[PDB]
DNA sequence: ATCGGATGTATATATCTGACACGTGCCTGGAGACTAGGGAGTAATCCCCTTGGCGGTTAAAACGCGGGGGACAGCGCGTACGTGCGTTTAAGCGGTGCTAGAGCTGTCTACGACCAATTGAGCGGCCTCGGCACCGGGATTCTCGA
DNA sequence: TCGAGAATCCCGGTGCCGAGGCCGCTCAATTGGTCGTAGACAGCTCTAGCACCGCTTAAACGCACGTACGCGCTGTCCCCCGCGTTTTAACCGCCAAGGGGATTACTCCCTAGTCTCCAGGCACGTGTCAGATATATACATCCGAT
């Protein structure tokens, strides 16, 4: 017997999934292929995040991301700022930058 | 000649970029050193990947710098 | 002796703070002055120290922000020194 | 109380922000401007600790009222 | 007793993209937050358009107009094109 | 050749305008507007009266909100005269 | 089609609503940058409402469409039957 | 044959708010005393705001309620204001106010 | 068909308070968007709380705290007293 | 023809380090965008020749990058 | 500062219509009465976690002095914007015509809720060693008065 | 212009405790039927959105002229930055007591569900008067000559 992440070739659990959905109080009924939609979905989101915060992990020479590395994958790219615009993300810190009037000549 | 034809040849392959053939090498990635046009490359950065065509490591558009001549 | 013009300290701080992650204040007063400000609403209670940090987190956040709002404004009259009139006037058109 | 604010740990946070000269009356102002805000997130804080019959505000109760305020805040569960 | 959580996909999605990268444990903490906020909001937008349409059953259309609808401008592209990929997968399978 | 002060005739229409209530934009160009927008997402759509009409009453007051709080970035800088680079700097501080 | 219809929210329509706003005076390169402003807010309302449009199978922008596109933006409007 | 909201004493109706708040997808169940604890909030503050909004026509000599007399009601009393903060009333208007810097 | 608001309820209201004035039909789809917004944000509020209990059923409790977490100030110790009153005496009949 | 001979040697001075006329241009400077061979760049820096020759600025160790084609 | 002429803003009386307030028919949604079962109130208990107190280091806070850069005020100039007038353009209003699409009604079939039996996936508890934290030494770069 | 001095980085060695894998074990996801209502589809009605034309006439438009304001410059002086010395209490490690948060039984009464009945809120029709519009009149205000 397969389970349906398995068959629908997903990494995520659908069965969890369509369960959360029905005990939510969101809708009378639920249809059959949603939750194999919703579960594509909240994986791309993620892979996209650890592919993005894996090239900070490394340019500082280290093997092992940490919350600072996490901080600087979703200020570094609009797509990823405009969504996460009201987020404060704990032992982050902030972005390098220095108003150009204050240096010296 | 062919070989006067060869090396003209030979050399437009190191002037152009080559996924456009159009334009000037202009644009270089500081993590591999290749260098493409400007153009060509801004479309990659929109369409989401990361990965050199030619070494295939990863960078971001920080890395990019400009090359003349 | 061996002096610094005043400016370069300024900067090589501000170059150092911003490359850091931990918390500036203090966390014994903060504590104090958090177990006194709710002492107002319901008196006799206890707090986690999830809670505590939370807290703490939140404000660092909020006055960091602030504090590089009233800035970009203190710039715009060319002047570079922030003021209390400042900081107003980015509270006001913020929408507090 | 209010005067374990210290004016160093101030200007760290200015420092931070990105600010190169302070005046000497931005403290006052910013422990006004603090003691609002915190005396908000508690009031919702404690509101939610006491319709539950409990005696001690937990760290979700902190989480729900900064979440409300449109001021959400990850790494603390939930 | 028992307690819920998607460290042990995050981690498994993590070794398809980074071969070779550990992630610490705080870090686990806000990636597991983040996919419920995500979550909550698709689920919570998809809710009120089946209400005003008065339907009844949450299908995969309304997933589909509320992704095209929090998910800023390129995003949503690839997102819909990754769902609409995996369904028909579902449906002609065993 | 009766003239008037340069601004005390700007000065009556401020009270002119802060007493009425009706739109400023002239219907049809306003239409026009919406219609050549929005055919880009769909071709050959169509519209409700109410909708060019509650599409117009939102704009008039974003665009009387905005020009509320760049009158005060250009105070802050001892003027009177609004510039561009007021617009920039309200709409920043806002987050947008 | 249409084009160029920008051009219909004419200068003295302009400085109408700032002397509502409340400034005095007004420099020269202010409608240029305005006109910039309107045709950026008047894409982000229309998108959504034609994205609600188009999921209930219509073919005619209605009046509820646009009401819900500006409450999914935190700018309420009460009047219009929300 | 009473009416519900006759017994609570209240002008609102509470079968109609019942139906409501128990069809909308709220809760699995809903209590007994939760639509009069319910309808009698949304008719005080209709009340506080008509009697503002009354005064403002009132203070106009006419003797009617044009959108405008609730956009000077609302925007006119601090807490109505904070509450009614995001939100924009059509053919309002404005508050009038000009700056002090700009009178001669 | 038919289509429900509370314009009767408003009208009622009104000859309450100012017993000589009248309002106009604009102004009238105003009132009964006010009502419907601020109905729908207050009940919203109460189910969500009610899910973080573990509970399953929205009481009169569950709104006394879901008021006080909305209205401002002063108009939430009115609120709650009036609301409070009204319960005592629908209980007794 | 001429014709082409003279984009050959305009190709070829385009490629060529146009100090030595000897090697590629295969090592760039970060600062100016300019390219050099790597013969003519550490040569330079014997005499500490941290001015550019092309518009004449100074430079470091962290400004050099190697170049590919 | 003190009058005066002209301009725009209130003030008072017809008149006239289209929207507000009131009345009636009728149908569907709300009020009564009874039943069954599961959610919620209450009592006991136990064990984790919060509060309180004590002693040593020492890192950070407090205080004082010198001086140099930046905030602010006063002047002068010239270009850009406000005000008024004559000419031109397109908006606003009315009336007519036609047809594409919204809204409602009746069928009926396929899809999702619901229940009994299985089994393997994901969670709790334990070990272990390697990546990262920390400290001590040179080598390179950055600033300031010559 | 560049040397003295101070801050910062690259490298090597040592150690420790948290990530990563392993194992046993519940209980939740999977199969397999069954049924009844939500919804997809075809058809009909009618209304309201679009297109066109003619006639005012209000407002957008172009131009001349003057002047109030933005911007650059210069000077005085006072207040904030840098640095050294002294006083404080934050932080770490340790210990102990008891409160209340979480868990488990047990019962009972309050809300969902069904059937019956009828009055209240809604659609439609009609009178009439509150306010919009026009007009003559009183007055506050402003810029100039003095
Ligand atoms: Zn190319
Ligand atoms: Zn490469
Ligand atoms: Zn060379
Ligand atoms: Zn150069």
């Amino acid at each position: 017997a397969k389970t349906r992440s398995s068959r629908a070739g997903l990494q995520f659990p659908v069965g969890r999934v369509h369960r959360l959905l029905r005990k939510g109080n969101y809708a009378e009924r639920v249809g059959a292929g949603a939750p194999v939609y919703l579960a594509a979905v909240l994986e791309y989101l993620t892979a996209e995040i650890l592919e993005l915060a894996g090239n900070a992990a490394r340019d500082n020479k280290k093997t092992r991301i940490i919350p600072r590395h996490l901080q600087l994958a979703v200020r570094n790219d609009e797509e990823l700022n405009k969504l996460l615009g009201r987020v404060t993300i704990a032992q982050g810190g902030v972005l390098p930058n220095i108003q150009s009037v204050l240096l010296p000549k | 000649d062919e070989a006067l034809v060869e090396e003209l040849a030979n050399f437009r392959t190191l002037v152009y970029c080559s996924l456009c053939s159009k334009n000037w090498k202009n644009m270089a990635i500081k993590t591999c050193g290749h260098v493409f046009c400007e153009n060509c490359c801004k479309e990659r950065l929109a369409a989401r990947m990361r990965k050199c065509p030619t070494c295939n490591k990863a960078f971001s558009s920080n890395d990019l710098l400009t090359v003349h001549l | 002796p061996h002096r610094y013009r005043p400016g370069t300290v300024a900067l090589r701080e501000i170059r150092r703070y911003q490359k850091s992650t931990e918390l500036l204040i203090r966390k014994l007063p903060f504590q104090r002055l958090v177990r006194e400000i709710a002492q107002d609403f319901k008196t006799d209670l206890r707090f986690q120290s999830s809670a505590v940090m939370a807290l703490q987190e939140a404000s660092e956040a909020y006055l960091v922000a602030l504090f590089e709002d009233t800035n970009l404004c203190a710039i715009h009259a060319k002047r570079v020194t922030i003021m209390p009139k400042d900081i107003q006037l980015a509270r006001r058109i913020r929408g507090e | 109380n209010i005067q374990g604010i210290t004016k160093p740990a101030i200007r760290r946070l200015a420092r931070r922000g990105g600010v190169k000269r302070i005046s000497g009356l931005i403290y006052e102002e910013t422990r006004g401007v603090l003691k609002v805000f915190l005396e908000n997130v508690i009031r919702d804080a404690v509101t939610y600790t006491e319709h539950a019959k409990r005696k001690t505000v937990t760290a979700m109760d902190v989480v729900y009222a900064l979440k409300r305020q449109g001021r959400t805040l990850y790494g603390f569960g939930g | 007793t028992r307690k819920e959580s998607y460290a042990i996909y995050v981690y498994k999605v993590l070794k398809q993209v980074h071969p070779d990268t550990g992630i610490s444990s705080k870090a686990m903490s806000i990636m597991n937050s983040f996919v419920n906020d995500v979550f909550e909001r698709i689920a919570g937008e998809a809710s009120r358009l089946a209400h005003y349409n008065k339907r009844s059953t949450i299908t995969s259309r309304e997933i589909q107009t509320a992704v095209r609808l929090l998910l800023p401008g390129e995003l949503a592209k690839h997102a819909v094109s990754e769902g609409t990929k995996a369904v028909t997968k579902y449906t002609s399978a065993k």
